[PDB]
């Protein structure tokens, strides 16, 4: 089995940039090597196959080049859809093996989080649980902080988080945070709040709820 | 034109064996190889083994040589995967692509995941991420569906019935400590029209067969 | 078995000249190199975007086989990126060349006591040959301005000249057969593959 090595492993550029990811083989497979996109939840997509013939369909800024061991796939301007994982693999007899990928996000114009708080459904109530939702929608860098506050205590150890794929268009991201309680713990406190702090905010927003429509 | 359809996800005991199938279209079936291909979640994807359906030869690692075996139909132009003793690194996600012979892969199925779980199919319960009440200047408000404690993936959502695409984010389930999931879909809308338009996520767990369809509305 | 019939290449009773190369196109068969790389038979065989351990590992479109006869000195010019008069006017390999050059000696076969003179090259020509272009025409050759009018004279040559092939002429002077593989890889089904590896 030849070994296979991307760098970067981590990509960010802005639209209309060009940009160079190289792969690194063990041993010469002379021109058999492709080059493949992918996305979250979905298959990967040639782009390129004997190092330099682009697949059908493919944008002609995609290009690949190289030999041997050392091989480089190009984008001469980017797009706001060029995001995703970035593949190589030889095709060069069995095995066929495949890199461990390079990330490419747009970089874009810093963009603050639209922040929006949840309190727990009526019917949820009545279940046990309570689950109070944080959204922050649409902004740049991916890097953000949620603080759960109640009563104006911080909270740790009852928040999960998930973010959402870069926009194709937006280049954006979304994040949300959902803090889980029991309905007797959810009845002892009153205010329940979350802060948002990210680059695009000068100082840490904050959401906030009073418990029972108070 | 070409097409290749896979089977749906598919939960298994450990220890078990399971089919996946890729039907074929656009193409001759017989003239081209279908290689399978296993991916983990954040890591790169892998070859297992290719089939020829014209001889029925197949070709594979070493490390997929028990696990996995591979056969093709030409009357139905199906290529199926049986994965045998089925422990929890098995469970993946598992492509089939066309293989001119070249061992580049030009078309692909769209993966089939395969969970290897001793739980249970659990049902989601949806409920409600009602309108705030704000000033609402700029005309942005929020809402939504939580879809709590399912097992297993995937959830489906969608805003009225596929009529509301724009500025829906559904995030990517999370595993909570009960071992359950947990997901929740959003919009941003305009202010003004949470009075006069209705709200409705439809939200479907095919391995229960749950359908559930909740309006969204602000509270008192 | 379905092997790839390489034998009536090879082994043909006649091979062409160089000027008038012949080629068989091979498909739809299974190929088995690895016999024939490792022969003392073989006086050259070198494989080009290719590894001679991988070539059984590979699955090809199509093959090209194109035989001709040269002399020894000459077979050097067989190779990518090579120049003089075989390459530039004969038979010429493209730069981006995936295949193998082989050739052997054949002097008990294409030598007679006289130096066989059947066998011919293209010594002057216009224009060098493109990669993988047959040019037979025996029209003559003006080098000076003279219109040559189809006629043989002092700046008016005749194309195409003939090989000694004296069974005594030396290593060099000889007569070589020579097989060229071109692997064809297309965007399309692979008819050529090399052996099961089951084994
Ligand atoms: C040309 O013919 C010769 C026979 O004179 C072939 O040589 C034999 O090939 C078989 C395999 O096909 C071997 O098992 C024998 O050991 C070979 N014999 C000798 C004396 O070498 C040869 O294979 C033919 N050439 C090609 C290219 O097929």
């Amino acid at each position: 089995d030849i070994q296979m090595t991307q760098s970067p492993a981590s990509l960010s550029a802005s639209v209309g940039e060009a940009v160079t990811i190289t792969c690194r083989l063990s041993e010469n497979v002379y021109s058999f090597l492709a080059w493949y996109q992918q996305k979250q939840g979905k298959s990967p997509q040639l782009l390129v196959y004997r190092a330099k013939t682009l697949a059908e369909g493919v944008p002609s800024r995609f290009s690949g080049s190289g030999s041997g061991t050392q091989f480089s796939l190009k984008i001469n301007s980017l797009q706001p859809e060029d995001f995703g994982t970035y593949y190589c693999q030889h095709h060069y007899g069995t095995p066929p093996t495949f890199g461990g990928g390079t990330k490419l996000e747009i970089k874009r114009t810093v963009a603050a989080p639209s922040v929006f708080i949840f309190p727990p459904s009526d019917e949820q109530l009545k279940s046990g649980t309570a689950s109070v939702v944080c959204l922050l929608n649409n902004f740049y860098p991916r890097e953000a902080k949620v603080q759960w506050k109640v009563d104006n205590a911080l909270q740790s150890g009852n928040s999960q988080e998930s973010v959402t794929e870069q926009d194709s268009k937006d280049s954006t991201y979304s994040l949300s945070s959902t803090l889980t309680l029991s309905k007797a713990d959810y009845e002892k406190h009153k205010v329940y709040a979350c802060e948002v702090t990210h680059q695009g905010l000068s100082s840490p927003v904050t959401k906030s709820f009073n418990r029972g429509e108070c | 034109q070409v097409q290749l359809q896979q089977s749906g996800p598919e939960l298994v005991k450990p220890g078990a064996s399971v089919k996946i199938s890729c039907k074929a279209s656009g193409y001759v079936f017989s003239t081209s190889w279908m290689s399978w291909v296993k991916q983990r979640p954040g890591e790169g994807p892998e070859w297992i083994g290719r089939i020829y359906p014209r001889d029925g030869h197949s070709s594979s690692t070493g490390k997929f040589k028990d696990k996995a075996t591979l056969t093709a139909d030409k009357s139905s132009n199906t290529a199926y995967i049986h994965l045998s003793s089925l422990t929890s690194e098995d469970s993946a996600v598992y492509f089939c692509a066309r293989d001119y012979g070249y061992y580049y892969f030009d078309y692909w199925g769209q993966g089939t995941t395969l969970t290897v779980s001793s739980a249970s199919t659990k049902g989601p319960s949806v409920f409600p991420l009602a309108p705030s009440s704000k000033s609402t200047s700029g005309g942005t408000a929020a809402l939504g569906c939580l879809v709590k404690d399912y097992f297993p993936e995937p959830v489906t959502v969608s805003w009225n019935s596929g009529a509301l695409t724009s500025g829906v984010h559904t995030f990517p389930a999370v595993l909570q400590s009960s071992g359950l999931y947990s997901l929740s879909s959003v919009v941003t809308v305009p202010s003004s029209s949470l009075g006069t338009q209705t709200y409705i996520c439809n939200v479907n767990h095919k391995p229960s067969n749950t359908k559930v369809d909740k309006r969204v509305e602000p509270k008192s | 078995t379905n092997l790839c019939p390489f034998g009536e290449v090879f082994n043909a009773t006649r091979f062409a000249s160089v000027y008038a190369w012949n080629r068989k196109r091979i498909s739809n068969c299974v190929a088995d190199y690895s016999v024939l790389y490792n022969s003392a038979s073989f006086s050259t065989f070198k494989c080009y975007g290719v590894s001679p351990t991988k070539l059984n590992d590979l699955c090809f479109t199509n093959v090209y086989a194109d035989s001709f006869v040269i002399r020894g000195d000459e077979v050097r010019q067989i190779a990518p990126g090579q120049t003089g008069k075989i390459a530039d006017y004969n038979y010429k390999l493209p730069d981006d060349f995936t295949g193998c050059v082989i050739a052997w000696n054949s002097n008990n076969l294409d030598s007679k006591v006289g130096g066989n003179y059947n066998y011919l090259y293209r010594l002057f020509r216009k224009s060098n040959l493109k990669p993988f272009e047959r040019d037979i025409s025996t029209e003559i050759y003006q080098a000076g301005s003279t219109p040559c009018n189809g006629v043989e004279g002092f700046n008016c040559y005749f194309p195409l000249q003939s090989y000694g092939f004296q069974p005594t002429n030396g290593v060099g002077y000889q007569p070589y057969r020579v097989v060229v593989l071109s692997f064809e890889l297309l965007h399309a089904p692979a008819t050529v593959c090399g052996p099961k590896k089951s084994t």
